[PDB]
């Protein structure tokens, strides 16, 4: 196959890239994934809070 | 069996590793006997003491690849070998095929005794200011006992055997790829001895280290047509190895060198291996 | 026929490049190769192997060189005394520079694994002594006394019938791997200060010589590597070869 | 319990008591040469007794300030005993070896040997002093025989390699408060699977000392050096009227 | 198939060489093996020496 | 269309190159091949008939150049005698350039594998006689007499009815192939002398000639090859051709 | 296929040819055949000759 | 710009320049510059033999 050598490759993007060379760095980027985690930034809170109740009670 | 007289091992055998050894855990200890910090070094073996024999350690798994150490990634880079010059008046050199004539390759090949490799040659050529000019060229490859081309329109322009490539000036540059081509069966940049028999004298004194199984004829450029072409030419030649395959290793040249076919050195500026400072305690 | 487009990259000589190319002798065949002893598969077997360190690199022993090998070591009134000290960076230069892992490394840049630095002692048989050697990781300076250099990595050396010691000097950095350390902001990179102090007295009796000398062998642990080759600069060319 | 060795071979038998482990270089041991790498087909003459055996040569003397000396093989050999016959009548050789350096001294002196061979050892020259000249060292130097020559420049070894990465070649030390003996035990190494013995040399064996010889006054000042080694699996063939050189 | 000429072919390397001609010399490097043999370099010794033990007793 | 770029080696014509080219001719057929007797399948074939050595290349023999093909022997009075010598290099000048064997190997460059000399006797009937023929491998001179010569490998010859003997000559060498041989450096590919000595006297009887003629032919083995092609330099082109 | 016009076509060379257009003797030389008769040079005798017996006896 | 054309024999043959044989309505021919890689053809075996 190719030596494994690029940069996203613990945690990578869609399987749709093209190479013709060894170096597994030489390859295309190719469509990238959909994937998004917002709420280890709109709520980094230990206590979980509800929409319906109030939240300083 | 009327004659009870008549009738009447290797060390260590390769293994695959992708990765560099592990760090395993220990702890302290206590007890006689045993020692691994102490070796001998006068046995010519080197030491087998690890990190984990003379302090604790923890556990690392390390993910570092050897790919980079390998013979076949270290010497797969083209290198500059030769500048050819066509001011040679006549508009034809010939060159004889010698690949120590720059110190840089000069020094990586004489790492090891015997090498054997096929290479790819790569020519670039252009005129001595870097200009360019529109202008024909042909290469010719002459082995060892073919007959050499003595003019610029020579019969042995012909090619009817030899290989040959035509190149104009304003194209990408040529490429070609040579085999294996050694009587013997691997390349040497050593040899101790005297290449012929009889009586060595001080008039024979310069065969000492030509090995014939290195020779391999030369090499003649020209411009195509038969007439005084009008440009300087200069050639640039790089040579690529690939399929390496060494042995024995040896220790690496700290002296410049003099000339391209003896190891002769400056005998008056003896050149220390490491730079010098002043005291012993003080760094 | 098929249409095609050229992209960028076109017609460039890339040195470092691997292709396919026009061979110019069809049909040919080698020679057979025969067995010959010593295959080198890898450049890391050759850094495994010990070569003799040039402590003593001073200024007067440049007309002499052959005494660049030895440091000595002789009988001495006070205690505690240092005998030698050195930086542990493999590329930089110094003493480091006359070994076959110090070649090796200049042929790269970065690096990362374990060494060992193994000592022999060459004196008469009737000689004795004891002998501190300490690693100090990064941050201070050479120490002043015995008693400041003992909280590093040491190991205390005893003469007698095995003539021969280890410091290993474990990897002790915060990234993985290291590049060459030099003065001004490559420092970041340094990895230490090699020191060697007298634990007792070396006691000799009466007939024997009062002075020995000592001898320092270096070389890497299994888990070494090299990355990123570069050319090096101990070679030059400045006027023509031949 | 492993201090102690005795070697035979043929009719000959070193002992020793204070002795360190045996070399084997690159771990491989002397053999004749199998069908599957041959390229001669005259049948091929072993000698086995007359020529593995052990052979002495002269006795070099250790001074407080001496350099070094080399042995150029199998040049050393080609003069002394039938081995130096059938070298002499033949066109081919092929064999291995087994190098034994013997040098003793008492408690109370002190020194250190570094024995190591090395395979084609090319000399040089100094180059006419400022390095223009194109010299060339003479016959006598490049091979000089069963005497053996004595080194003028040890620390680039004379061919421009520094001494301090010697041992990565096969090596042995001979350290005078431990061991008095070295021994290696070298395979056939080259290129082509026979060669001539008068034009070719496939290593040399060097013995430089590192550090000095030093005692007290009133010692014996006298320590000899002698080399002894032996041929293991020795084949010769190309049968031809004798020719020395 | 090919008349196989190259330099490795009898301990050769890995099998992703690309090759368009005839000639087996013709072709690419491709990726390398990870062999190695260390110890017939730092340990070229008859007798084999433990770690733990004393070597010279 | 598909992303494609140019590397180097475009718009070179190599000579050797094998490709494939546009044809001028659609739909063209040739003339059915018939059966003709003879077909040389490879250039081997050739290299074990055997033709004509030329030994007597004096230079008297210029302007009468139909004596060089056979070398006289005649009656001595003394023993031991030779009566000719040569070297055995085929690719090199002398001898062996008249031989289809000699004129094939000038377009290679190394070769292998045995040859064979095959001597045949063109005297009269009542005459008789031995002679000793032995090849010398390298490191001597021509032998300067017989009992120099008989050390190497060497075959007795009896004239009789069978007047035809075959000196083998062996392949020994160190390497597996063989340049060419010349005077310089390449002198270390050479590969022997062979010389041909009386063994006993040429006794005629009374009324048949005391002079008779040898003629040798030169082939071959079996084991025999060659590689690297070349091109010759016997023939040449100075004058333009017509 | 191709209308085959090549001038080796009644006892032919190796299947490794390489071809783009209708016509065959458009097609590479590819690798070449090994065999060889050498007694048709070598002993064109009527009569067997054995390397044992005298041949003209 | 270049011109080469192939006459078998029989055919008419070009006397000048600008002669009608340059048409080349059934004559294989080819059409090169002197900038360009060197053209190539291959020719079949065509002997009455
Ligand atoms: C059209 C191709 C022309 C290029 C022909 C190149 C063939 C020659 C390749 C030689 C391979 C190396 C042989 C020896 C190298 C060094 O010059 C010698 N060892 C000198 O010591």
């Amino acid at each position: 196959h190719e030596n494994s050598n690029s940069a996203s490759e613990g945690s990578t993007i869609n399987y749709t890239t093209i190479n013709y060379y060894k170096d597994a760095y030489a390859a295309s980027a190719g469509r990238q994934d959909m994937s998004q985690d917002p709420k280890k930034f709109t709520d980094p809170v230990m206590d979980v809070i509800h929409e319906m109740a109030p939240p300083l009670k | 069996d009327p004659i009870a007289d008549m009738i009447d091992r290797s060390l260590t055998a390769l293994q695959v590793l992708p990765t560099a050894a592990n760090t395993e855990a220990s702890s302290h200890r206590l007890g006689t006997g045993v020692v691994p910090a102490l070796q001998a070094a006068e046995t010519g073996a080197s030491s087998n003491a690890s990190d984990k024999n003379l302090i604790e350690t923890r556990c690392v798994l390390n993910h570092h690849s050897t790919q980079e150490t390998a013979i076949g990634n270290f010497f797969s880079r083209a290198g500059l070998v030769s500048i050819i010059t066509m001011p040679n008046t006549d508009g034809y050199v010939n060159w004889d095929i010698d690949l120590m004539g720059y110190a840089q390759l000069r020094r990586k090949c004489e790492l090891f005794t015997y090498m054997r490799f096929d290479a790819e040659f790569t020519f670039v050529v252009a005129k001595p200011n870097g200009v360019l000019v529109p202008q024909l060229l042909q290469y010719m490859y002459v082995p060892p006992g073919a007959p050499k081309p003595t003019s610029r329109d020579s019969f042995a322009w012909q090619t009817a055997t030899n290989p040959s490539v035509f190149v104009k000036m304003t194209d990408p540059p040529a490429q070609v790829s040579v085999p294996f081509m050694s009587p013997a069966s691997a390349y040497q940049w050593f040899y101790d001895g005297y290449p012929t028999f009889g009586e060595h004298l001080q008039a024979n004194d310069l065969d000492y280290g030509q090995c014939p199984n290195n020779m391999m004829g030369t090499f003649s450029i020209r411009t195509v047509g038969t007439e005084k072409s009008p440009h300087s030419i200069t050639l640039r030649v790089y040579m690529r190895i690939k399929h390496v395959r060494a042995w024995i290793p040896r220790p690496l040249r700290n002296q410049p060198y003099l000339f391209k076919t003896n190891p002769n050195y400056k005998g008056n500026d003896i050149k220390c291996t490491s730079t010098s400072r002043d005291k012993i305690t003080t760094l | 026929g098929i249409p095609t487009e050229l992209k960028p990259g076109t017609n460039q000589f890339l040195t470092t490049d691997d292709g396919v190319s026009a061979p110019i002798l069809p049909g040919f065949h080698p020679t057979p190769p025969i067995h010959i002893p010593g295959e080198v598969h890898n450049l890391l077997e050759i850094c495994r192997v010990e070569t003799i360190l040039e402590v003593n690199n001073l200024k007067t022993n440049e007309t002499t060189p052959m005494q660049r090998l030895c440091f000595p070591v002789s009988v001495q009134s006070k205690t505690g005394e240092l005998c030698a000290a050195f930086r542990a960076d493999p590329g930089r230069d110094g003493p480091w520079q006359s070994t076959i892992l110090g070649q090796l490394c200049r042929y790269y840049t970065q690096w990362s694994g374990s060494l060992e630095v193994t000592f022999m002692f060459a004196g008469s048989f009737m000689a004795t002594g004891k002998m501190l050697i300490a690693y100090t990781p990064p941050g201070g300076n050479v120490p002043a006394d015995r008693i400041t250099a003992m909280l590093g990595t040491h190991v205390i050396w005893d003469f007698g019938l095995q003539s021969s010691v280890t410091l290993v000097v474990p990897w002790i950095s915060n990234t993985h791997y290291r590049a060459h350390a030099r003065a001004g902001y490559f420092d970041y990179y340094t990895t230490g200060i090699i020191t060697i102090w007298y634990q007792t007295n070396y006691v000799v009796p009466i007939g024997a010589p009062t002075t020995a000398y000592i001898v320092a062998l270096a070389a890497a642990q299994d888990n070494f590597t090299m990355k990123l080759c570069k050319d090096t600069e101990d070679i030059e060319q400045t006027a023509n070869i031949q | 319990s492993d201090r102690v060795a005795q070697l035979t071979i043929g009719n000959s038998t070193i002992t020793t008591q204070e002795a360190a482990n045996i070399v084997i270089a690159y771990g491989e041991w002397p053999e004749y040469c199998p069908d599957t790498d041959a390229t001669a087909v005259d049948k091929p003459t072993r000698p086995d007794v007359s020529v593995n055996r052990f052979f002495t040569l002269d006795t070099k003397s250790w001074a407080k300030d001496s350099k070094g000396w080399y042995w150029k093989f199998p040049d050393v050999l080609t003069e002394v005993g039938v081995f130096g016959q059938n070298a002499q009548f033949h066109y081919l050789y092929r064999s291995g070896f087994c190098v034994h350096v013997q040098c003793n001294a008492s408690k109370f002196h002190q020194g250190a040997l570094l024995v190591a061979v090395l395979p084609e050892y090319v000399l040089g020259t100094i180059a006419g002093g400022t390095g223009n000249e194109n010299s060339h060292p003479p016959y006598a130097t490049t091979q000089p025989g069963q005497v053996g020559a004595v080194l003028t420049h040890p620390y680039v070894l004379d061919a421009g390699i520094p001494l301090s990465q010697l041992t990565v070649c096969p090596h042995q030390w001979i350290n005078l408060r431990t061991n008095n003996c070295a021994t290696i035990i070298v395979p056939y190494m080259n290129t082509v699977p026979f060669d001539s013995a008068l034009n070719h040399c496939n290593f040399g064996l060097l013995v430089i000392p590192v550090v000095p010889l030093d005692f007290n006054a009133g010692a014996t000042s006298e320590i000899p050096i002698t080399v002894t080694i032996a041929p293991m699996c020795a084949e010769f063939a190309g049968l031809r009227q004798a020719v020395k050189q």
